């Protein structure tokens, strides 16, 4: 039980630095700059919306 | 239970003080009354005789 | 948005990190294995304890 | 980053800057001042907004003129660790006092680090021998473990931990860390002098052990970080490096006591006894980042040069807190001739126990206390009368309190030399035995100057024979 | 598995809105942040700086509205916006912080994982009144005769545990949660205590050592340790013994009883010092601003013997305060002697002594109850009092070694074999059963006879006799704990057999 719970936060923390991978890899898009985009427009609706 | 064996040793105890001099039956005796506390103690030491199949 | 972003990149492109069975062998253990208890040892058996003891037996507790 | 910026107060050693450029830095960053005195390095402490900061300065401080250019270096000063770092005196920058020439290395890192969590702690406490009577009986050493002393003024908290570094540090063949915060340029000499010597550090060959040495004339904010940077040592030795490790430290009074000193300056309500009301946070976060992981368990040896000897002063008290064995130190027994000089009922570790150690060895131990606390009990009646209208039976105990304390005078090895007398080291195993005796007054009938000023039960019947001829 | 809970998470974030609050970081370094702004700033809130701080506000100024952070300072950056969460400090009560170590904020350090807590509450919930309170009728047994007897502890009721630092200072509560086992074992859900030990100021490592204690005496499933250890924040240490309270009231309130630990207060006190200091709040008595009292009491007042109506529930309080040098004149000593319902001095010299555990009886009280023992023991132990009283001057007549009075050597004879019997070694406490006979014994002086070195020697035989024998009158003194003729002469005769012999 105890290497179990161990291999399930082993394969948490490294699934969680793939994570921080993908994260990386957004903000190098011009996904970076179409999400600007998505922002403005969310803050279009949200603030008509107020 | 234990307690019958006991209140006869001790009964005998009180009796021995009559008849003192057999310096290896009392030795028995507290023997007797320390390995029946040791089965005591074994049997309420007693753990289940298997694992929790069911949860763990 | 982002959550979809990072949702659909994260889980595609790596939904567990890969594990290894042979790793717990070392940090786990199986069964021990019993003693074989058997039958225990015959109290005051044979007549080498009777004689022994008939011919002890001579001390009255005075 | 390049925030440019200009001196604009040199308030002390708490220089305060403005950033020129609204460029924002980081508290706890790094500046590089430059100067014909080389690069200056400061760290900023407090954001006071405008891009105005107010900074530590770690380096020498003069000759600044206002209007001059900062440039962040950003972040925790990198020291630089690997085992090539093993044998070096170390600055804080990193540089070698020692000058060993630039430091080899592996990585380079930040002085700053978090100090490890609940769950990272994997704490363990074994048994060590330091092969005195005194320490073995009263506070038996564990790895792992944290030690304290609250000696003098540097009386022999210096010799009592050199004779430690001596027993121990030579009988540990993993990393050791010594890291000296404040204290005086002749000891680290004879410190470094002894270590090359000693081959604990071959020059030319590889160290086990490392050194960081912080003069107690530099600056109170490098003294500051001159912990931290030792700290990271440590680290990259627990963790990186995996290797069983130990620390020293001494003085850490010094390390407290140059906190308090820029905190008023800094703009902080300095607490009691004008120590910083942040003593807490920073006693706290050194000795959990100094903590028993499964990375490796670090043995912590802490000397406090305790202010007039007043333990009830808070940064004594503090020390307290985080520490599993004590073996303070009164100055009052070092007069009294007894070296080790180490207060007996102020002595404690967690792992005196009639289990930890054994039941024999704790009723031995109860028992020196008992009759060393009667014998205390019964210094105002032996004062006041004498010794001839106390009981008999008293009169024995006291007999006994007096020889048990001349035992407890055992000479010192590197101090061999100090003291003039060969030392006295002394097995736990023998010295289990040896109270044991004692207590049960076997060899209570010889020259309570026999027990004095030597080792085990032994040695004492033979300086008996001495004392005979 | 890890993937699934993954995407649960990624699915629980998603849509936010506007904030209509916000300030501008100024003041930044010292640990303490001073904003510009925040006029909805409603007083004690949770403002969460956008850093990922967070930080209450506990100033309120017209110019900068200070706001004591819980995090890191090179985090926080000048000029960053805090959005209030809007929310006054708050913790997950329940039971499901039973056997979990949990952080000042509530969170499992102890990484048992999430808390089955039933409830949210408020950290600021304030004491009961005179009319919510009963009459306090519960005994609570430490396993320790001399705690039992001179100082006897009811439920709802603050006893305050001073003396010299770490002379055992976490070991005199842990064997009260000892002997608080065999009432936890006991499915008398009123008479289990769920017990709540909260650690202030003190380290990992301490606090690992004590858990694996716990652990190992397996009460670690009924406690709950409430932490807040030297990395983390005097805030926090301030709001850790409030959020202890929140835990226990949710006990308090259910009608269930339950047991509060403060170990140390003194490391509170010194929070809030430099919190308050860092507020740049006027310095008070030794530098703990006055209205600490006013902090202090309020905390120490949650501990009640609440009325039926509530189902009786009583949160039982132990304060402690680990007095350096003895020093109760100080501010906080003074303040909280006062407040507390009862004091168990503690004496380093008594310690050297050899009286383990070392306990300075002359001003340990227990202002309230003698429904807080046992009636049984009450009878008992009603003239270990006196022995001991007489004792205390006999002892000073004895010291000088003057001829005593025969009568009075005879105190002195009696007294001491009492003073051998008190002392027990730390995580071993004792069955209150078998508590009775061996005063029984002391105080109809059977003991008095029997020689000093083996008093030591006999208690042991006695209790295995009597294990033995007279397991008869254990069961009833059990069974109905009020010593009656027939048990009092029953006892006599026990103890008489094996006194002699």
């Amino acid at each position: 039980v105890r290497y179990e719970a161990s291999l399930r936060q082993l394969e948490q923390r490294q699934l969680a630095k793939s994570v921080i991978s993908r994260v990386q890899s957004e903000l190098g898009n011009p996904k970076f700059q179409e999400k600007v985009l998505q922002q403005s427009i969310s803050e279009i609706e949200q603030l008509l919306s107020k | 239970a234990k307690s019958a064996a006991n209140k006869l040793d001790w009964a005998k105890v009180i009796s021995s003080l009559r008849i003192t001099g057999s310096t290896a039956t009392q030795l028995s005796s507290f023997k007797k009354r320390n390995d029946e506390a040791r089965r005591q103690l074994l049997e309420l030491q007693s753990q289940p005789t298997e694992v929790d199949f069911s949860h763990y | 948005n982002v959550i979809q972003d990072l949702y659909l990149r994260e889980l595609k492109d790596t939904k567990l990190a890969p594990s290894t069975l042979q790793d717990a062998e070392g940090n786990v253990k199986p069964w021990n294995p019993p003693q074989k208890p058997n039958l225990p040892e015959l109290e005051l058996q044979g007549p080498e304890a009777l004689k022994a003891y008939t011919e002890q037996n001579v001390e009255t507790a005075h | 980053t390049p925030i440019t910026g200009k001196v604009t107060a040199v308030i002390g050693a708490i220089v305060d800057v403005h950033f020129e450029q609204s460029e924002l830095p980081a508290i706890l960053n790094a500046l590089e001042i430059k100067t014909p005195q080389g690069k200056l390095v400061l760290e900023v402490a407090q954001h006071l907004g405008e891009n105005t900061v107010r900074t530590i300065a770690m380096d020498g401080t003069e000759g600044l003129v206002r209007g001059e250019k900062v440039l962040d270096t950003g972040g925790p000063i990198s020291v630089p660790v690997g085992r090539e770092t093993l044998g070096r005196i170390i600055n804080v920058i990193g540089e070698p006092i020692d000058e060993r020439g630039p430091i080899k290395s592996k990585l380079r890192k930040p002085i700053h680090a978090d100090p490890p969590s609940f769950a990272e702690q994997s704490t363990s406490a074994e048994i060590l021998e330091t092969g005195i009577k005194v320490v073995d009986l009263l506070a038996p050493y564990a790895r792992g473990g944290k030690i304290g002393l609250f000696g003098g003024a540097g009386v022999g908290k210096t010799v009592f931990i050199q004779e430690l570094i001596n027993n121990i540090a030579k009988a540990h063949g993993g990393f050791s860390v010594f890291t000296g915060v404040g204290e005086r340029t002749r000891e680290g000499n004879d410190l470094y002098r002894e270590m090359k010597e000693t081959g604990v550090i071959n020059l030319e060959g590889e160290s086990k052990v490392a050194l960081v040495f912080g003069q107690m004339n530099e600056p109170p904010g490098a003294r500051a970080r001159v912990a931290l940077t030792g700290l990271t040592i440590a680290e990259y030795f627990r963790d990186e490096e995996g290797q069983d490790v130990l620390l020293f430290i001494d003085n850490i009074f010094r390390f407290t006591q140059a906190g308090s000193e820029v905190s008023a300056l800094l703009g902080r309500i300095p607490s009691a006894v004008g120590y910083q009301p942040t003593l807490a946070t920073d006693m706290g976060l050194l000795q959990e980042r100094i903590t028993t992981t499964k990375k490796g368990s670090v043995t912590s040896v802490q000397a406090v040069y305790v202010p007039a000897d007043d333990l009830t002063d808070p940064a004594p008290a503090t020390t307290f807190a985080h520490l599993d064995a004590t073996t303070v130190l009164s100055r009052g027994i070092s007069e009294l001739g007894i070296y080790p000089a180490v207060d007996p009922l102020d002595s404690k570790s967690r792992l005196l126990d009639a289990a930890v150690v054994g039941q024999e060895h704790y009723d031995v131990a109860s028992k020196v206390q008992e009759t060393l606390q009667t014998y205390k009990s019964l210094q105002d009646i032996i004062a006041i009368l004498g010794m001839d209208e106390l009981s008999e039976q008293d009169k024995l105990t006291v007999e006994r309190a007096r020889k048990i304390q001349r035992f407890l005078s055992q000479p010192f090895a590197v101090a061999e030399v100090f003291t003039g007398i060969p030392g006295k080291l002394v097995r736990l195993k023998d010295t289990v035995a040896s109270f044991k005796a004692v207590l049960e007054g076997k060899y209570d009938n010889i020259p309570e100057h026999a027990f004095y000023m030597v080792g085990g039960i032994e040695d004492v019947v033979a300086k008996a024979e001495k004392l005979a001829a | 598995e890890v993937s699934s809970i993954l995407e649960e998470r990624i699915k629980g974030v998603s849509d936010e809105a506007n904030l209509n609050e916000t300030g501008r970081v100024l003041a930044v370094g010292d640990g303490i942040a001073r904003v510009f702004g925040l006029n909805n700033i409603q007083a004690e809130e949770l403002v969460e700086f956008s850093s990922g701080v967070k930080g209450m506000a506990l100033n309120l100024e017209p110019g900068q509205v200070g706001i004591v952070l819980f995090g890191s300072d090179r985090l926080v950056k000048e000029g960053e916006l805090v959005k209030r969460t809007g929310n006054i400090v708050d913790v997950p009560v329940g039971p499901g912080l039973l056997g979990r170590v949990v952080d000042a904020l509530g969170n499992p350090i102890d990484g048992k994982g999430p808390i089955d807590a039933a409830g949210r509450s408020r950290a600021q919930v304030k004491a009961p009144g005179i009319l919510p309170r009963r009459s306090v009728h519960e005994p609570v047994q430490t396993g320790l005769k001399a705690v039992d007897a001179l100082v006897p502890i009811g439920r709802g009721q603050r006893e305050l545990i001073i003396g010299d630092r770490q002379t055992g200072k976490t070991a005199v509560a842990l064997d009260t949660i000892l002997n608080q086992k065999r009432w936890n074992n006991g499915s008398d859900e009123s008479k289990k205590l769920y017990c709540v030990y909260v650690a202030v100021g003190q380290k990992r490592s301490t606090v690992a050592q004590l858990v694996q204690t716990l652990e190992q005496h397996d009460a670690m499933k009924y406690s709950i340790i409430v932490a807040a250890t030297a990395s983390e924040a005097a805030p926090l240490q301030y709001l850790a013994p409030f959020t202890a309270a929140s835990i226990g009231e949710w006990f308090r309130d259910n009608g269930k009883h339950a047991l509060i630990v403060y170990d140390d207060l003194s490391k509170q006190a010194v929070a809030y010092r430099q919190l308050s200091l860092l507020l740049r709040r006027p310095p008070g008595r030794e530098a703990y601003p006055g209205d600490v009292f006013y902090l202090h009491s309020r905390l120490l007042e949650r501990a009640a013997k609440l009325s039926e109506k509530e189902g009786s529930g009583s949160l039982t309080a132990l304060p402690v305060i680990e007095t350096q040098g003895g020093d109760v004149s100080a501010y906080i000593p003074t303040n909280v002697i006062s407040i507390t319902d009862g004091q168990i001095f503690l004496e380093a010299e008594l310690f050297y002594k050899g009286i383990r555990p070392a306990i300075n009886v002359g001003l340990s009280v227990s202002r309230v109850g003698s429904a807080a023992q046992v009636k049984a023991l009450k009878q008992v132990a009603g003239s270990l009092k006196l022995f001991l009283a007489q004792y205390r001057e006999v002892a000073a007549f004895a010291q000088f070694g003057s001829d005593l009075d025969a009568s009075t050597k005879q105190t002195l004879v009696r007294g001491e074999r009492l003073t051998q019997l008190l002392k027990q070694n730390q995580y071993s406490p004792l069955a209150t059963e078998e508590q009775v006979p061996l005063i029984y014994a002391g105080v109809n002086g059977h003991l008095d006879g029997i020689e000093l070195s083996r008093i030591g020697e006999f208690e042991s035989s006695f209790l295995s006799y009597l294990k033995s024998n007279h397991n008869e009158l254990l069961t009833e003194i059990r069974e109905k704990g009020e010593l009656s003729k027939e048990l009092l002469a029953s006892l006599k005769s026990a103890t008489e057999s094996f006194v002699a012999t």
